[PDB]
């Protein structure tokens, strides 16, 4: 294939993981930041404390976006399949 | 029995390599094969099998149940002999790593991670240099144990 | 009625061809290897004992524990056949029975019930069930039994590893991997208690 | 005005089945809107049934529809009117040949079987 | 620095008892009878028994680490 | 049944060998 | 008025089977609506039974329905009216050929066998 | 007001058995609600029995239903009325051939075999 | 009123077998409640034996007088047999408060 | 003014399905807008029925169209006018051979079969 | 004019030559083997059950679940053939019919649809399709079904793995490997649930 | 199977793992705060004393909820088996 | 490539010798096979990358993503109906 087509495919794959990974981690990132500010406000530094909120929120994020992640992956697989005849020629 | 000895040295190589934060069994396997050839171990085994014809005749005679259990108990022989050879080195590996951990524990910013990987492997290779320095004596004692087992099988 | 000499030879060579199957499906080879597989996996060594010596020790262990049944086959079947006391057909049956009895001693009632209903046959006594149905029930029981023994063997090594990790964390060094420190302790405690001899007693004697 | 569903954004968490149902509902709404432009028709309600189209006959399901109408106070649908209705409904939706469209009325006189 | 020293000091005396605790757990879990293996409930009971018998010596050593840490 | 199919085949071969001998 | 369920959003509490039920309920409701606008019918209530129509090559279960009607204060439905009812219901729901519909009335006279 | 169970969110963690039971309960409730509209009956109680089918094992059980009808102070159901009742109850639920419905009343007279 | 078992929410503490037993208990309670609506019977107690062959045992306390003819007990046993999956109508025991048998097993 | 949908940027939450429906809606809107440019036509709405297509499939659907329009106060469309309508409609959308168009009017006269 | 005896023997010897192909493509062997493979990789054990034992268990299971069709072949195609009641050509058809019916019960209509179009033959009823088309459709359906069952059994082991990792991360011992500690619990759950008897029973009951 | 069946199955495991881990880490999290406020009262900046109370309470949670957790997972294993014919239907 | 290597005078591709076509045909098939394989590799690679980063976010750097990713890799191939989609594309790639 043409090198430009390879970069296109490479970029949209990296964009797919970036969107998917951020939608799952951003809720955990904010919660971890919130707990850290609260610990700083009360002048405590416990590394293992900010684990239960992050784990639960991440699990809640996975449950909430279950249909969205499946729909995104299934359409992406179909998109590559339909893009195959364009490449082979 | 011959495979048990060599693989025990392969066990000795890999325990040192595993403790060295790390193929090192092959280094010991090759050297132990040289020990087997240099000490005329192959000639002794051939002498053992022809002696087996004398004291264990072909017609009447076979390995009994006790011989099977003695041969099945050689796994404990492997670990005990492998640990005995490496006990001095493995203590050295632990104490330097523990000393490195406690000495650098003052600042939790440094930690070890990959920096600890480099330090551990350099010392582990150095300790293997010490292991090869006195490995021959351990092999001689190990061969005596193995040869005695072989004669027990052939009832010599 | 009795098989001709030419046909008996053909049957003998056939069983020699299937000999690896009889070791790993009818004898105690499956349980010993699975248990020894757990022991290698439990300790930090991945391939250090190597596959060759484990099978070789397992083979010798099987010949040790199968010695009563093998001798019973020798006496009941081989000796009358060699002396031409009995025909080949009954000698083959006389050799099959001790193997069937041994497989019954190492199986469970629930496992037999599942497969006898699965085969869709009629039977009332476990003693006269076909060996074709006993074999899947035997190994299924063997795998479950081996997992039980392996689980018990895995606990002390898990105990040692958790203690070392807790000690290192309690001392404050959250940077050192517990595996490197724990490995000599697991090996030392495996040697000074003579662990393999204890495992031999609980494995060879587990059949009875 | 039926196009509200299409131009909207489905919230995260809509099961695929729900999406198919909402597409069917959107098509029903625009079909009803098209029928409401009929002079004789005052109220229209459309229900659909999607196909499977397996090459095997014994498993093929085939599409269908059912449209109810409340007409004007007087007047009754002629043969031409019902033919136009059934043809529009049939050709608007994939499959569903003209032979499986049920058209009824407020009085309840059958205008097309299935 | 002080916490690690006292732990090593504790391992001098408490460690020997902890070694005895590990010795007993390995010895029992290795020496199994035919009746014990074939019963799932009995295996879990020994698993709990080995678990709890571990806790008491381990807690003492970690307490010796905690007490010196505050002081 | 299907299990007896192998038994019958071997017996026929044994009978043919027995008669031939 | 039936579409309230579809345009609603299920939370992550629901689970597969339950979702199916609600979908069916929607059809029932809108089907009930279709019957209400008839002059003769004063109230309608629909019950459906749609099996899975399983994948693979096994035989399926031939979906069924039962629609109960409370008619006007007097009046007795004609054969044309019951025919229109059964045709609309059968063509509204996938499969379920017209010979699987039971239509009854408030007075209790059976109008279509099953 | 039978379908309230379906339109609830059914919480979470409810086992499969419990979900099937609650669905059957809703089915019974709506069937009884429909039967109440019968002029003759005053109170109705409907019980369902749907086995596990499970084509992987050949011991099928087939379905059944039992409807108890506390009727009016006087009056009795004719053959047409009870036949309509059994036809409706049979066609409302998947499976359950119409020959496995038991119909009883307060007087204790049996109306349909089993 | 038996359905209160179904509509109640089981705590995580319950586990399968207890849940199956509670389902059966709900069935028994609702069957008894249905039976009570008969004119002749004042109290009914129903027990089930459903394998994990099914059978039923229904005891009735009738009015002060009156006795159930074959028709009434036929209706009762057929209703119970059809209501519960399986349990062909030949495996139900029906008794009364005076101990006279109404259905063998 | 139909081209608004295409030039927009679809956010998250839309799927392949919703995107396809919106593309079809854009084509329908622009076709109706071009039809309104004819003097005889006053108001119009177009519906399309396009299969999933995709290469490497066993399609057995084929395309379809249905254009509805209400004309001026008087006037009647000649066969030439409806022929122009159907030809542009068929040639605008891929597939949909010209024999699969249903054209109606405000008063219900059918102008093209399906 | 049935096939001559010389040709009949030549045909039967050819079928024995393709016996591995018949078992691995036209039978239940593939689905059982794949599900066992997923389960083995689901736990921490890499190849502890060993490949020969897995195939040995599958061979007995695939023989038991196909005993009904095997008997139907015998009762309709073998016994009439041996009793001189059916033409050898008819007997071959009588043996192929139950095999085709069994493969159709465990196939997916989508698999038939794509292969029928791929072969380009105009056939409508899903019962008179050629074996050339049915076999690839059947094996494709068996692979997809095995993946679904494999995912089903994998989830509980994923639950244990996540819990152990989460608990270890709660205590701050991030350096400790979750896999070594997770494995005994994976063995624990599988043995008190009676996994081996359970999975083989479900696999036997799956083919229906 | 269907994309919705996967999401149902995925959420149930995610709900299960959330409940399984929460019962153990909740007591440790609260004890961590209790030690944290104690170190806020005495102004001691040591960060290793809190490990022991969390470890002891964690084992206490395992001992208290050991039977309940094992039963929940064991019934979950049975539950997937029971619903297996439904998926394969 | 092979025409210049074989040293023959060829005017049009549709009349090349068989001995110069077989090495060229198998060469193109191998290259075309790699392109199709890269298409299928990406969706499973994305799942592996997604699950690896999620585990790393929660701080567990010792859990292998391969074990966790495997159930989702299988499911993606199932609900997309991979064994029918892949084979149909491979058959359709010669048309």
């Amino acid at each position: 294939m043409t090198p430009e087509m390879f970069v296109e495919l490479f970029r949209e794959a990296l964009w797919m993981v970036l969107i998917m990974v951020c939608a799952i981690i951003i809720p955990s990132l904010l919660i971890g930041l919130i707990v850290a500010i609260f610990q700083a406000a009360t002048s405590i530094n416990e590394q293992t404390l900010s684990f239960l909120p992050r784990l639960i929120v991440t699990l809640l994020a996975l449950m909430l976006f279950g249909h969205w992640m499946t729909q995104m992956l299934m359409e992406y697989f179909y998109g590559l399949i339909e893009r195959l005849p364009q490449v082979l020629y | 029995v011959t495979q048990f000895m060599i693989q025990t040295f392969v066990l000795l190589g890999q325990i040192l390599g595993m403790q060295s934060s790390l193929l090192l069994g092959q280094l010991f396997m090759f050297l132990t094969t040289m020990f087997f050839l240099a000490t005329d171990g192959h000639l002794k085994m051939l002498q053992l099998v022809v002696f087996s014809f004398k004291t264990l005749p072909i017609g009447s005679g076979s390995l009994n149940a006790v011989d099977f259990r003695e041969m099945a108990g050689w796994l404990g022989i492997m670990f005990q002999t492998a640990l005995s050879m490496s006990l001095s080195g493995i203590i050295a590996l632990l104490t330097i790593n523990l000393s490195f951990g406690v000495m650098t524990r003052a600042a939790p910013q440094l930690n070890i991670f990959s920096l600890g990987f480099a330090f551990a492997l350099m010392v582990g290779l150095l300790l293997c240099w010490y292991i090869l320095a006195g490995l021959y004596s351990h092999y001689e004692m190990f061969w005596t144990v193995g040869e005695a087992q072989i004669c027990r099988l052939i009832r010599l | 009625e009795d098989y001709s000499v030419t046909l008996q030879i053909l049957a003998l060579m056939t069983m020699l061809g299937f000999l690896p199957a009889m070791v790993i499906l009818m004898t105690s080879f499956t349980r010993i290897v699975v248990v020894m597989s757990i022991l290698r996996q439990a300790m930090g060594l991945q391939q250090t004992p190597s596959n060759q010596v484990i099978i070789g020790i397992a083979l010798f262990l099987t010949f040790f524990v199968m010695s009563p049944v093998l001798n019973e086959i020798n006496d009941k079947a081989v000796q009358p056949y060699l002396n031409e006391q009995v025909t080949a057909r009954e000698a083959f049956d006389a050799a099959q029975a001790p193997m069937k009895a041994f497989m019954l001693k190492q199986t469970r009632i629930k496992d037999l019930e599942t497969f006898v209903t699965m085969s869709g046959e009629q039977v009332d006594n476990p003693e006269d069930v076909s060996m074709a149905v006993l074999i899947p029930a035997f190994i299924t029981s063997e795998l479950k039994t081996a997992f039980q023994i392996g689980f018990m063997l895995f606990l002390p090594f898990l105990i040692i590893d958790l203690v070392v990790a807790s000690v290192l964390m309690a001392m404050g060094m959250m940077m050192l991997s517990p595996m490197i420190v724990s490995l000599p302790f697991k090996l030392m405690l495996f040697v000074l208690v003579d662990g393999w001899n204890l495992i031999l007693s609980t494995l060879a004697g587990s059949f009875a | 005005a039926g196009d509200d569903i299409l131009l909207q954004d489905m919230g995260f968490g809509v099961s695929q089945r729900l999406e198919q149902e909402r597409l069917k509902l959107s098509r029903e709404r625009q079909l009803a809107q098209a029928i409401e432009e009929m002079k004789q028709v005052r109220k229209a309600r459309v229900l659909l049934a999607l196909p499977k189209h397996s090459v095997f006959v014994r498993h093929n399901q085939e599409a269908s529809a059912s449209v109810f109408l409340t007409l004007s106070t007087g007047t009754n649908l002629k043969q031409q009117e019902v033919d136009s209705i059934v043809d529009m409904v049939a050709s608007a939706v994939p499959g569903m040949k003209t032979s499986r469209i049920t058209v009824t009325d407020q009085h309840g006189r059958l205008l097309s079987s299935g | 620095a002080s916490v690690l020293i006292v732990g090593a000091i504790s391992l001098m005396w408490f460690g020997e008892a902890l070694a005895r605790s590990l010795f007993s757990i390995m010895s029992r879990l290795f020496d199994l009878q035919r009746e014990e293996i074939f019963d799932t409930a009995k295996l879990f009971d020994i698993a709990l028994g080995a678990m709890t018998d571990l806790l008491f010596p381990l807690f003492l050593v970690l307490a010796t680490l905690f007490t010196a840490a505050m002081i | 049944d299907f299990n007896d199919l192998l038994t019958k085949a071997i017996n026929n071969v044994n009978t043919l060998q027995k008669a031939s001998g």
